[PDB]
Formats: C-alpha cells, structure tokens, sequence
C-alpha cells in the first residue's frame, strides 16, 4: 500500500476536497490566522471590545434590527452568518464524490446532525483566546466583551472558546479540515439514516484519505489521527449545549424569532 | 426535509 495507485487516489481525493472547500468557504484558516496574529499588510479588524465600539462598529459597511437591545441584536447578526455557514456546508457536502447519490433524506439527516459539530470546528478557525473573527475577518469582537453580555446570551460562545482552544494546539491547516469535515458529514450513525452502509463506505475512503494526509502533513505527529478520532466524540458532546441554548427562544426571548432554517436544524433532535 | 432538502436540491 505505501506509494500504490491507491495511495495516489487518496490524495487525488484530498486534493479534489481542499479545492471545493476553497470555493465553499470564503475565509479560510490560514487567512483567519493571518489576521489573527497580526500578520498581514492589510486586513485591519474592526475591534468591538465594549458597548461604545460595539455602537461603532456595528454598521462596519436595516429593519432588521429594529430597536432591541444589544445582546439580541448580536445574535440576530449570529443567526445570520450561521446560516450563511449551513447554506457553504451544505454546498461543501454536495462536493464530496457519492454525496449527491445518496437518498436524499439521509443527505438532510446527515447535514441536519452534521452542520452544527462543523460550524464548532470551522468557528475555532476564527478564534483565539482573546475573540472571535467575523464578517469575513472584518471585525473581530473580544471573548471578554461577549462574557459580559446579558444572561443568558452572555454564555453562548464561552463553551465555544474553550473548544477552540483545545483543537487549535492540533494545528491543523485547511488541507487538513477539508477532510476532516467530510469524515464528520458521512457519520454513519446519526439517527433516522435509511442507508446506513453506503455512508460508511464513503467515510472509510474519507477516513484512509485523512490518515495518509496527516502522516505527509503532520510526519511528527504519531498520534494526531487517534486525537482526531477523539474530537470527533467530544464535538457530538459539545453540540448538544448549542442545540439546547437555542431552545431558550421558545421562551424567554419573546423577541428572538429564530431563523426558519434554524429552527429546522434544532428540532426532533 | 424542507429547507434543507430545497438547498440540496438547487442547482448551484
Ligand atoms: C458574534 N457573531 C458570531 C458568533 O459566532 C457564532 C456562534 C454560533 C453559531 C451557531 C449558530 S447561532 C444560531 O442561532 N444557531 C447556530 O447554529 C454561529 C456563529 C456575530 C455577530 C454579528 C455578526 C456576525 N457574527
């Protein structure tokens, strides 16, 4: 098996991924970093770090924010770009070879379950200890300042930070995610799947891909595919927390109104 | 399915 034709395809196959991942994600890690650490020459973040540069920044570049108050109007800007992230996975899903063929309720079972343990994985990308890059890293609001939000907005990302920081020291690139996300898509072992081999098959291949990519990408790294495996379990673990905080809007938050596609992801879960 | 179905439907 070393460097075999079937070796080959693997990275045919991780090639032909990282390329639709490309094209489905307008902001990469690699850019996010950048940004992040200060190395560009000229991305310039918009930094809500308070109330006062959050009444700043808020209009970086109408009706729907109406006059409610701040920790509302964040996330209804959350909802957003998260559906913004359902719409790219959904499209980035489509792009993995077998995908398309597969009877298309086990397609939405797959994303249903899916695209909120891959909005926690490609959210680390936009964060370090410190905050959280949005609006394509044209702004970036402090862990700090969304702490001191209103209960019981104040601790929707908090989990999400802690997440983040312990998958980030994995140093993964995008080359790396692209496959990775994939795996988390053709997860077998959601509830309600039709056609439950089909979809193992597909993510055996995508499994094969990810280990030979880490051991070319990572060669120091002897255990990084078993702690990948790992993340895996404990992404099913932390989505459970986010399914149920946005329940809260059935009540309280009287004024929320979740997003319709939102709701969809969230129910009979 | 709905929303979701309508996205993985659509040509795109
Ligand atoms: C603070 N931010 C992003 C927060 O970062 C996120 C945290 C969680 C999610 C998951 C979504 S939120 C929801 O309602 N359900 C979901 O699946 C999505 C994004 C803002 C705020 C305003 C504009 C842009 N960005």
């Amino acid at each position: 098996r070393g460097g075999s034709p079937e070796s080959a395809d693997l990275r045919a196959l991780a090639k032909h991924l990282y390329d639709s991942y490309i094209k489905s994600f307008p902001l990469t890690k690699a850019k996010a970093r950048a940004i992040l650490t200060g190395k560009t020459t000229d991305k310039s973040p918009f930094v809500i770090y308070d109330m006062n540069s959050l009444m700043m920044g808020e209009d970086k570049i109408p009706l729907q924010e109406q006059s409610k108050e701040v920790a509302i109007r964040i996330f209804q800007g959350c909802q957003f770009r998260s559906v913004e992230a359902v719409q790219e996975i959904t499209e980035y899903a489509k792009s993995i070879p077998g995908f398309v063929n597969l009877d298309l309720n086990d397609q939405v079972t797959l994303l249903k379950y899916g695209v909120h343990e891959i909005i926690y994985t490609m959210l680390a990308s936009l964060m370090n200890k410190d905050g959280v890059l949005i609006s394509e890293g044209q702004g970036f609001m402090t862990r700090e300042f969304l702490k001191s939000l209103r209960k019981p907005f104040g601790d929707f990302m908090e989990p999400k930070f802690e997440f983040a920081v312990k998958f980030n020291a994995l140093e993964l690139d995008d080359s790396d995610l692209a496959i990775f996300i994939a795996v988390i898509i053709l997860s077998g072992d959601r509830p309600g799947l039709l056609n439950v081999k089909p979809i193992e098959d597909i993510q055996d291949n995508l499994l094969q891909a990810l280990e030979l990519q880490l051991k070319l990408n990572h060669p120091e790294s002897s255990q990084l595919f078993a702690k990948l495996l790992q993340k895996m379990t404990d992404l099913r673990q932390i989505v459970t927390e986010h399914v149920q905080l946005l329940q809260v809007i059935k009540k309280t938050e009287t004024d929320m109104s979740l997003h319709p596609l939102l709701q969809e992801i969230y129910k009979d879960l | 399915p709905s929303l979701l179905k309508k996205l993985l439907l659509a040509p795109a």
